[PDB]
């Protein structure tokens, strides 16, 4: 839903080619290129799991799609139904996927807190800048490398921490597994 | 139809196939391990049950 | 579905009642800039509660904050005239309070 | 599941049907009759030697 | 595939074609919303022959509505499944024909005609595999009369393998609203003929006549009589739309029906029709259903059928039937009436089977019989044609648009060639 | 080893082909979804359906026959239905736009590009095969793309494959009940395209067999299934002999090597016994004789024609079941005894017999019964001049005043070729009269 | 209140006889055709062969 949602994909039209009899059910195996056509990335795990129940009980080859199109489209709009007026569709903004990963599900997130505290304090009283340090070392412009260059640059300006504290930081703000974005850590360190 | 080989003069019937018993067509002895799942369901409802 | 300001439009109109004949009668009124090509939304004529059946509307049928259906459209009044008031007042029949349109 | 049969009212019963009675038999026999042949069509045993 | 387009001309086309598509709306199980509410999967299969897809899953229909006068529009709009029609293929002006033949085919007509030839055309490239066009216009009002048949001499140029049907209102003596009829009849039976494929010609006073002895109600209304006209007029294409034992499309009526290039102009009628009160009692069988399409007073023509002889005839049976019936009803029915069927074609009558019935009935049957008794109808309007142009009455109102009277003696002319040529087959034997 | 392709071209002929394909597989075991069951096997043996099927390597099996038309409407019905999983995706072809009841139409403007299409399947399908004994086709005859494209299939095929058999099993117009008013027409242009291209037509006109449905089975009310069924039952039991063990085999190239006395005269009707319900068949005891008097009896005829109006040259009979020799030998004495049955003096012996072992299978929800002995009779008569004459008369009766003529000439037609077809009809009509007069 | 009642806008758009067809006519389900009710039965491959014949008039039609 995210990825339709914000790289702006109508797959409407792209299984009616593959069900001209308005049956609404393709085989399997075809939905399975359309959706890997469509430029999202798949995974075996993720496959199956949308094989799940979009598959009919009857044999491995039957897939119904016009579910599939009404639960990814109920997003973009509530156009399914006109005839209830208090009913409203809502506007939309990236929802952000729920995962263990990108929470800090134990408690201890007061101390990060006094991290930022101390972080921000130590860099008002030395006013050092180094956003273009970050921007600089990366290429693409999109998100900063691994963290064994990160800490090169939090040695560089001085300030270096200690195993700890370095390693809640960056496990809160890494990103993918092993990727470490910077413009939210800077927008965290905000004055 | 075989007549039986043991020289009675009487025609084999259903009796006569039980899983890993010999029998004798035409000079040879065969020997049965097997059957598909529907002859065993058949021989059940009978009242003789074959062999594992 | 494809206009990048809106998802979801309103359409307003205003129904019109006939103690003559009991017929019913119902429009929406012109918006400047509206690219909407805007009229008479349905004939003088009896409306039955279902499609295609002989039970049609009647002026004990209609109030004010409440959902009607013609010809499978949900309408959905908001606010009445204010002669129509005196009216349901003179017959006996209790009104609703009014809202606003959204 | 044979066929209802059940009703067999004798207020109107006939006189030839009050008559003649099935005979030599428990009960009226309704299933049509069938020679064993047709009755075990396509069954087929089968066995690996 | 093998889809066909529609278009309307005249307040008479408007209001027939309004009722024909809430009835095949109706049959579609198509809300007036556009969206699907069938239960049957057959509902869906061949729904593109007259609907087009559209982004948000709504179905529209691919009907142009033009006109001379944007009142009838307006107020066809405002009815129920109005909203379905796109609002860009309306197309008007703002003048109007006022019952003026000349008027509505050189001056406004010839301006106008540019718009609606480009919509036209636009919906029928816009189509996988053209089948055929289908056209409702009425032969006694000048905008209807004269424009529409102006667009099909056009559509025929520009497309001239395709198939056009036009199911044609001419006017009758009997029950006659305007003054100057036989003129822009004439007129446009002249352009009619060079240029239609298939032509049906239907009859208000027949109507009316129906609804009054079969029917048995007591206020016929313009309701009812568009009812019957859209009912027959499904019944001619359902079976392009749904699976039957025999499948049979315009194409093949055509080429079975049509003897001669000259001879396209059909007459047809519905079975069963049954007052309100007589539904419950009578039975729907084969031969009682082929007993009322026979009938005379069935016809939806003021032609009356025992005057001439049938050269050939079309019925469409419509639900689960055997063939072996069919055919010895229609073999008896021929036997039977030796007398009224041409001699030197054997076995003069077609006959198709369609699987999905009507909504709402057990049978039904669409009946298609090219008979020589419609040379009556032709023969009472030049006469009264004659009888008014004999003294160059409401002359000047069309020879004021840069028309003369030699074209009104040519179409006279032809007209009578029509008639004759068109009896000639009646009498001729082997 | 030996294999047979059908081919089946038009409504008529998928409509049969739909009713003789299910018959074949519930004949052979084969669930409708191509696949035999892993349990409860019905026969023994190997490679019985090789004939008609062909092994996919493992698990299903794919028929050896390709559906044609130039209408959706019935291949979406076969492709929705049951069937859909058994057919090759790539052997139903379907066009856009259908002939509409038009020789030329189905012969000049619309098959030509669907006959490269055919052909090409029809190469793949019999690069498959090893001793390919010949093809089947299935046509109504008085329909517009059948008759069209089966004139073009037939007259490419004789020159891509030359020698090789093709059997056509044709459906007639009936003598006064029809469907279409111009189908004397393409039935003359056909039956001239496919009399020099055909090697066995059988004659399968529906009047004849709505007569034997109605008195035999006891419908009133039948529709073209049962019909079809018949159809599908006449075929099994002809190719019955390839497939299964009998007494005295007959193949495909025995048919041509004794019912065609010369090259032209190849036209055959058919007879089969016995047709009866399950609420009488086990009355009586259907013996061989009753059973083949019945099969000889004129009024069971599948064609509307009387063999009573004139001599017979052959007869090809097949039996299947538990019948005997000797008793087919006292039947045929029997019949020749016969009075009211006369054959042609230059062919003392007539008969040509076969004998199979293996019943005729019964479909359920059907109309046949069960029985342990069946007939299927081919006879060549000089009977069969009546139906040519009756539609020469026919044809002349429009063609007279030049009817209808306009709708085939514009479609690339050439004005003379209705007439060489109509001296090549009158051509058979002599040439079966010089045939049957004595010496 | 019987006749009195009639007006023009009323009388003019109300169907008499074209309304929908009464009961006991619509029992036909648009869903199912041809080589449905046969071919789309299911087959099987072992039968019942079970018939049987009542003591009762065949009904007639
Ligand atoms: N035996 C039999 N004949 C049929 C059947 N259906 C149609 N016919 C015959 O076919 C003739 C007309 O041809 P169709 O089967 O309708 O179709 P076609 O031959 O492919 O020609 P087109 O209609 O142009 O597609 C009719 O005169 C019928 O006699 C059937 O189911 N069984
Ligand atoms: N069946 C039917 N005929 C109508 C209706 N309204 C008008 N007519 C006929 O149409 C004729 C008038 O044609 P007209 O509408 O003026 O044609 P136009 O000039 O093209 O709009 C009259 O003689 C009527 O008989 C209607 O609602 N139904
Ligand atoms: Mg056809």
């Amino acid at each position: 839903k995210n990825i339709i949602k914000i790289n702006r994909l109508r797959v409407g039209e792209y299984f009616a080619d593959y069900d001209p009899l308005r049956k609404g059910v393709i085989p399997t195996n075809k939905f399975r290129g359309v959706i890997s056509q469509m430029k999202i990335d798949l995974d075996e795990e993720q496959i199956l799991k949308l094989e799940n129940m979009y598959i009919l009980q009857s044999d491995p080859t039957k897939l119904d799609y016009a579910s599939f199109l009404e639960d990814v489209n109920i997003v973009f709009t509530k156009t399914g139904l006109e005839k209830d007026p208090i009913a409203k569709p809502v506007p939309f903004e990236k929802k952000n996927a729920i995962d263990p990963r990108d929470v800090l599900t134990p408690q201890e997130e007061e101390d990060l807190h006094v991290l930022l505290l101390r972080l921000g304090e130590v860099i008002s009283k030395h006013r050092i800048m180094f956003k273009t340090h970050f921007q600089d070392k990366d290429i693409a412009k999109s998100g900063k490398v691994s963290f064994t260059r990160f800490r090169s640059i939090l040695d560089l300006h001085k300030l270096p921490l200690t195993d700890q504290q370095f390693k809640l930081l960056c496990k809160r703000f890494a990103h993918q597994g092993v990727e470490f974005n910077y413009i939210e850590f800077d927008e965290v360190v905000k004055k | 139809k075989v007549l039986k080989a043991d020289g009675s003069g009487v025609y084999l019937s259903l009796y006569d196939f039980q899983i890993g018993q010999d029998l004798e067509f035409f000079g040879k002895i065969f020997h049965i391990y097997d059957c598909d799942i529907y002859t065993r369901e058949f021989y059940e409802n009978l009242g003789i049950p074959q062999g594992a | 579905v494809e206009n990048p300001y809106e998802n979801y439009r309103i359409r307003k109109c205003t129904l019109y009642y006939y103690l003559s004949d009991g017929t019913i009668h119902v429009n929406e009124p012109k918006i400047m800039n509206s690219g909407i090509e805007q009229g008479v939304f349905i004939k003088r004529q009896q409306i039955p509660k279902q499609l295609n059946s002989t039970d049609y509307y009647t002026w004990e049928d209609l109030n004010v904050g409440i959902n009607i259906n013609l010809f499978e459209r949900v309408f959905r009044i908001v606010d009445c005239d204010s002669f129509t008031k005196e009216f349901f007042v003179y017959m006996g029949k209790k009104m609703n309070s009014p809202e606003r349109v959204p | 599941p044979p066929s209802q049969k059940g009703m067999f009212n004798p207020n109107y019963m006939s006189t030839t049907h009050d008559t003649y009675r099935p005979v030599n038999c428990p009960n009226d026999v309704t299933e049509l009759y069938q020679p064993t042949w047709v009755k075990m069509d396509r069954q087929v045993l089968r066995f690996n030697a | 595939m093998r889809e066909i387009v529609h278009i309307q001309g005249g307040q008479c086309g408007n209001q027939i074609g309004a009722k024909f598509w809430e009835v095949i709306s109706d049959e579609h199980g198509i809300d007036p919303t556009g969206t699907y509410h069938g239960d049957s999967d057959l509902q869906l299969e061949r729904i593109n022959v007259y609907y087009n897809e559209a982004t948000g899953g709504r179905y529209v229909p691919r009907a142009i509505l033009m006109d001379l006068e944007p009142g009838t529009m307006d107020s066809v709009r405002a009815g129920p499944f109005g909203q379905l029609f796109r609002p860009d293929n309306f197309v008007f002006g703002q003048t109007g024909a006022g019952n003026n033949w000349a008027k509505g085919h050189y001056t406004e007509g010839a301006e106008l005609i540019d718009s609606v030839l480009d919509v036209v055309r636009k919906e029928a490239e816009g189509c996988d595999c053209l089948q055929g066009f289908q056209i409702t216009h009425s032969l006694g009002g000048g905008t209807g009369s004269g424009m529409g048949t102006l667009l099909i001499s056009k559509v025929r140029e520009e497309y001239p393998d395709r198939i056009m049907e036009t199911f044609s209102v001419v006017p009758s003596p009997k029950v006659s609203d305007t003054v100057v009829e036989p003129y822009n009849a004439t007129l446009s039976v002249h352009q009619l003929v060079e240029n239609a494929d298939e032509c049906m010609v239907i009859d208000n006073e027949a109507l009316y006549d129906i609804c009054f002895r079969t029917l048995k109600l007591t206020t016929p209304t313009y309701g009812d009589l568009n009812h019957l006209v859209s009912a027959a007029m499904s019944g001619v294409t359902c079976c392009l739309r749904f699976p039957g034992q025999l499948n049979s499309d315009l194409r093949k009526l055509a080429v079975n029906l049509i003897p001669f290039p000259r001879l396209h102009f059909f007459m047809i009628g519905f079975a069963p029709l049954t007052s309100r009160g007589s539904q419950q009692y009578r039975a729907l069988t084969v031969p009682e259903l082929t007993q009322q399409m026979f009938d005379a007073k069935n016809m939806m023509c003021a032609a009356d059928p025992r005057h001439g002889r049938y050269l050939t005839a079309s019925a469409l049976f419509r639900g689960r039937m055997s063939t072996k019936e069919v055919d010895e009803q229609m073999l008896n029915v021929q036997n039977k009436n030796s007398s009224y069927f041409v001699e030197w074609i054997p076995n003069n009558i077609k006959s198709s089977i369609c699987d999905i019935p009507p909504k709402g009935l057990k049978m039904a049957v669409t009946f298609v019989g090219n008979s020589t008794a419609i040379q009556e109808m032709f023969k009472r309007v030049a006469e009264q044609f004659t009888a008014m142009f004999r003294r160059k009455a409401f002359l000047h109102w069309y020879t004021g648009e840069g028309m003369d009277e030699m074209e009104f003696t040519e179409a006279e002319s032809n007209m009578n060639d029509l008639v004759s040529e068109y009896q000639q087959y009646q009498d001729a034997t082997a | 080893m030996r294999e047979v392709i059908s081919i089946h071209v038009g409504q008529g002929g998928i409509q049969v082909g739909n009713a003789c394909w299910e018959l074949f597989c519930l004949e052979h075991g084969i669930q409708p979804d191509g696949q035999m069951p892993s349990d409860r096997t019905i026969g023994g043996g190997d490679d019985a359906f090789n004939t008609f099927f062909s092994e996919t390597g493992a698990g299903k099996h794919v028929p050896r026959a390709v559906f044609l038309d130039l209408e959706p409407t019935v291949i979406d019905e076969v492709r929705t239905g049951t069937y859909r999983q058994l057919f090759h995706p790539e052997q139903l072809i379907s066009g856009k736009e259908d002939a509409a009841n038009n020789f030329a139409r189905g012969h000049y403007t619309i098959g030509k590009e669907i006959v490269d299409l055919c052909l090409d399947r029809i190469r793949k399908l019999a690069d498959n095969c090893t001793g390919l004994q010949g093809f089947l086709v299935f046509n109504s005859v008085g329909g517009g793309t059948g008759s069209g494209l089966g004139s073009l299939l037939l007259e490419r095929l004789s020159v891509d494959y030359g020698k090789k058999s093709k059997l056509g099993f044709t459906i007639y117009p009936s003598p006064q009940v029809s469907t279409a008013v111009v189908e004397p027409y393409n039935s003359i242009l056909s039956t001239h395209s496919l009399l020099e291209h055909t090697d066995v037509a059988v004659m399968l006109d529906n009047e004849a067999i709505y007569d034997i449905c109605r008195r035999n089975l006891d419908i009133e009310r039948p529709t073209y299934t049962n019909l079809n069924r018949l159809i599908a039952q006449v075929i099994s039991s002809l190719t019955a002999s390839l497939r299964f063990d009998g007494a005295l085999n007959v193949d495909i190239t025995e048919f041509q090597t004794n019912l065609v006395p010369y090259p032209r005269i190849h036209f055959m009707l058919s007879s089969y016994a016995p047709i009866i319900s399950a609420e009488k068949a086990y009355h009586e005891q259907l013996s061989v004789a009753e059973i083949t008097n019945s099969a000889f009896e004129p009024a069971n005829m599948m064609a509307k024609c009387d063999p009573r109006h004139g001599k017979y040259m052959a007869c090809s009979m097949m039996y299947r079941g538990d019948v005997v020799p000797k008793d087919v030998n006292a039947s045929i004495a029997t019949i020749k005894t016969k009075r009211t049955i006369q054959f042609v003096d230059w062919c003392p012996t007539g008969f040509k017999v076969g004998i199979n072992y293996q019943p005729p299978t019964v479909v359920p929800g059907g109309d046949l019964a069960k029985v342990m002995r069946a007939v299927c009779m081919i006879s060549n008569s000089t009977a069969i001049a009546e139906v040519f004459s009756r539609l020469d008369h026919k044809f002349d009766l429009m063609y007279a005043k030049r009817a209808f003529v306009h709708w085939y000439v514009g479609e690339g037609m050439e004005e003379g070729e209705f007439s060489e077809a109509r001296e090549d009809l009158a051509a058979l009509e002599k040439d079966y009269e010089e045939v049957g007069i004595e010496t | 209140s019987k006749k009195t009642i009639l007006s023009g806008f009323m009388k003019n758009n109300s169907i008499v006889g074209f309304k929908e067809c009464l009961d006991s006519q619509l029992q036909l389900k648009d869903s199912k055709s041809e080589y449905n009710d046969k071919f789309q039965s299911k087959n099987r491959i072992h039968r019942d062969t079970s018939i049987f014949h009542i003591r009762n008039k065949s009904q007639i039609i």
